[PDB]
RNA sequence: UGAUGGAGGUAGAGCACUGUUUGGACUAGGGGCCCAUCUCGGGUUACCGAAUUCAGAUAAACUCCGAAUGCCAUUCAUUUAUAUCCGGGAGUCAGACUGCGAGUGAUAAGAUCCGUAGUCGAAAGGGAAACAGCCCAGACCACCAGCUAAGGUCCCAAAAUA
RNA sequence: GCGGUCGCCUCCUAAAAGGUAACGGAGGCGCCCAAAGGUUCCCUCAGAAUGGUUGGAAAUCAUUCGAAGAGUGUAAAGGCAGAAGGGAGCUUGACUGCGAGACCUACAAGUCGAGCAGGGACGAAAGUCGGGCUUAGUGAUCCGGUGGUUCCGCAUGGAAGGGCCAUCGCUCAACGGAUAAAAGCUACCCUGGGGAUAACAGGCUUAUCUCCCCCAAGAGUCCACAUCGACGGGGAGGUUUGGCACCUCGAUGUCGGCUCGUCGCAUCCUGGGGCUGUAGUCGGUCCCAAGGGUUGGGCUGUUCGCCCAUUAAAGCGGCACGCG
RNA sequence: GUGGUGGCGAUAGCGAGAAGGAUACACCUGUUCCCAUGCCGAACACAGAAGUUAAGCUUCUUAGCGCCGAUUGUAGUGAAGGGUUUCCCUUUGUGAGAGUAGGACGUCGCCACG
């Protein structure tokens, strides 16, 4: 018998590239490291990427086929 | 014709739009039957067409069935109301989109081939046309 | 330079974004006319509702 | 059999910590060096 | 609305993975025939044939790829005039159809269930013979004035026997 | 009604942000681990070929080939070979008080968190550590138990009894949990509502059903098509079995029969005609044709059906399965 | 020229072949020493400089694979329309994947010895 499903976890990006955010803001919710923590970005216990300091968010590519989030203070 | 195994018992009906992705050219046979419309084709229809073609050919030459009935379609028995889950798998179909070369034949003279393909086409539900290898 | 935009088609039954575009241009009733600069933004709005308006120089 | 348990500080008899252990795998009372907030230092805590 | 930057894997397509799959080449291997049987080694069906390889398909729960759109954002630009927050008062929790994208159904239903836009609901007027939901279009009023929309112009019946 | 389901996790549906339903398609959870946690150091897989005692397809060993095709406690997805996989040493951070700011969100909740202090583990140091690759492994309040407490203590001192902190007692699983405590019959029934919702008829649909066709392997001595026509294909009709729930529940009376009929034609008889595997008499099939006709009984409530006896024939349907 | 050490998507790779060790780097000689192998000084660790470019490594050749990849056309698609509307078509904008022309056997720094 079917008919079961878990609540959606509202994953994905919570901050846009080029957006100014305060320290500790969540940048990206994910299962596993779909995107990696770059400069001034930490990865939480469940793979959440958050800003360690205030600044502008930047999504870049980490090499050939991996992504990365950095937070650059001005 | 029936797939030996299926990952999922039940499958979406799907949608057929545009030309077939591939198989629009004759590959192995000298002559081919091209679908000019899009339609489901059952293993029964494929088998009936194949038998007709081979019988006329007198076991002379070779016959390729380009299409295969991967998809499964379910049904609900008479007297059963809507709801209570999907029906049990009833049959197997191949979604055929216009431009697909359903059958190919070789090793036979041109006139025999055309008549053989004509018989097969009458068994199938789609309108068809004969295509020569290039 | 300038664009004279006149609303020749009713906005009833149109997508919300198109209604908002007409409003942003500042047009009201049908056949209402307005004059705007020929900026990239203004020409973009005109193109969004090109089927509802006529534009003169 | 896995069961919840309490680690009591030997020095002050304070039930500082809650944890769990498998009785079969650890038949004997669990003992850990854990910080005792009352005494503000690491002490031996034994299951009770 | 534009410019710029981003997140994402859909349409499409593709076979690089995973399933499904066709034909050819080769073949481990398996089948019965005889010789040899200690059943030991053949030699056989264009016998059945894994793996490989060549060629060819296929996929909501496949992806080497991958849009248009939509979305987030910018001390940005143009135009516009709303957005918040605090408090008083509600009503609403039966929705309908049409177009587009899906499921269920039989790729049935004026069926059902979502997404998206519109209309009706709560909208009179013109067209579709009549016809809530389709097409055009939003009635504050007066006029025996004019221009058009959809749709029309032989008669009913306004306007082309253009 | 029966069956299924009720909370939580993962995927597809889901329409490339997020979210998104159906008694839609798939699976999982109500834990486990004293290491399967922390840290320092170290390592890289699965398979294939070749060779090799027992030993065989496949036990252990060696070389080569091998980018992950392995593994990651446990479902799936995402992720991980700079490891999150594997091994060793030491350990208990599976810490205490918190926590700028974020995500999620009706609320209650849920999620992430740099950083500050206390006191530590590992490491030379950098530095990492507030459990586990990530996401399930759970339950409000009331009430009660255990422990701690510089809190209160009904004249006062005590006490009794409370508070605060910590934690235990849930298949309250109908999982936001009605009560500490609960199953049935009603045709003897009754009331308030609904065509929001079934049974009759209508409507939409036509899978099924009836009829009409296409192709023609065949049957028919030969000969597809006199006649029948497999495997398959396509329609029409709205009489069947159904699907939907749009009118009617401040009432649309339900089978059969009787009385009265009327209409359609897919024609039962009669009329006209073609083909015939039509000698004739009979026929078969098809075409035109709806003018008229198209039964009396036995049985059964019956419709239907069987039977008896007739007839040129004993047609099939629609009309609220016509007509209370 | 070589050795360290980094940046940049493999256009830096892989495969094949060729040349070099002056220095440097390596193989390489040993296990007394700190240190070590779930056995092995193979490895790690240490001591040391007889030999060799054999390998690694460096430089060079090569487009075989892998990688990058323009244009054209096409699929899809936003918007506006149409049709005989499970689909199909037109205008407009956008535009892949595939297949190719081609690119490419790297480049940009710092240090130390030459
Ligand atoms: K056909
Ligand atoms: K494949
Ligand atoms: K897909
Ligand atoms: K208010
Ligand atoms: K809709
Ligand atoms: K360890
Ligand atoms: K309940
Ligand atoms: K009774
Ligand atoms: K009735
Ligand atoms: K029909
Ligand atoms: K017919
Ligand atoms: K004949
Ligand atoms: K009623
Ligand atoms: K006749
Ligand atoms: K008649
Ligand atoms: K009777
Ligand atoms: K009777
Ligand atoms: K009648
Ligand atoms: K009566
Ligand atoms: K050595
Ligand atoms: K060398
Ligand atoms: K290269
Ligand atoms: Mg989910
Ligand atoms: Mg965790
Ligand atoms: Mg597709
Ligand atoms: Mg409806
Ligand atoms: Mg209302
Ligand atoms: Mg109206
Ligand atoms: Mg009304
Ligand atoms: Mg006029
Ligand atoms: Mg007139
Ligand atoms: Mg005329
Ligand atoms: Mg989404
Ligand atoms: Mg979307
Ligand atoms: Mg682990
Ligand atoms: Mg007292
Ligand atoms: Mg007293
Ligand atoms: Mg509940
Ligand atoms: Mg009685
Ligand atoms: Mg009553
Ligand atoms: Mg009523
Ligand atoms: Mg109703
Ligand atoms: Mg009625
Ligand atoms: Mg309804
Ligand atoms: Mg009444
Ligand atoms: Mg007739
Ligand atoms: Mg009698
Ligand atoms: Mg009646
Ligand atoms: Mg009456
Ligand atoms: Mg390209
Ligand atoms: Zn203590």
């Amino acid at each position: 018998s079917n008919g079961r499903d878990s609540e959606s976890k509202r994953l994905g990006a919570k901050s846009a590239d080029g957006q100014t955010v305060t320290g500790g803001s969540i940048l990206y919710r994910q299962r596993g490291t779909k995107i990696y923590p770059g400069v001034n970005v930490g990865i939480g216990g469940d793979d959440t990427l958050f800003a360690k300091v205030d600044g502008v968010v930047r999504f870049e590519r980490k090499g050939r086929d991996k992504k990365q989030v950095s937070v650059y203070p001005v | 014709l029936v797939p030996k195994r299926v990952k999922h018992r039940r499958e979406f009906r799907g949608k057929m739009r545009g030309e077939a992705k591939g198989g629009k050219e004759v590959a192995f046979g000298e002559w081919g039957l091209q679908a000019t419309e899009s339609h489901w084709i059952t293993n029964r229809q494929i088998e009936a067409a194949r038998i007709a073609m081979t019988r006329y050919m007198k076991r002379g030459g070779k016959v390729w069935i380009k299409i295969f009935p991967h998809k499964s379609y379910t049904s609900k028995a008479i007297g059963v109301r809507m709801g209570k889950g999907k029906g049990a798998p009833e049959g197997w179909v191949s979604p055929v989109k216009r431009g697909k070369i359903m059958f190919e034949i070789a090793g036979v003279p041109e006139e025999v081939a055309r008549e053989a393909l004509r018989l097969a086409s009458h068994k199938l539900p789609v309108k068809t046309k004969i295509v020569k290898r290039e | 330079a300038e664009l004279k935009i006149t609303l020749k088609r009713s906005v009833i039954g149109r997508p919300q974004n198109q209604r908002a575009t007409v409003k942003a241009l500042g047009l009201g009733k049908v056949n209402s006319t307005v004059t705007k600069p020929a900026n990239e933004a203004i020409k973009g709005m005109v193109n969004t509702i090109s089927h509802l308006v006529d534009v003169e120089e | 059999m896995r069961v919840n348990i309490t680690l009591e500080c030997t020095s002050c008899k304070e039930r500082n910590y809650l944890t769990n252990k498998n009785k079969r795998n650890n038949p004997d009372r669990l003992e850990k060096q854990k910080y005792c907030p009352r005494e503000r230092k690491v002490t031996l805590h034994r299951e009770t």
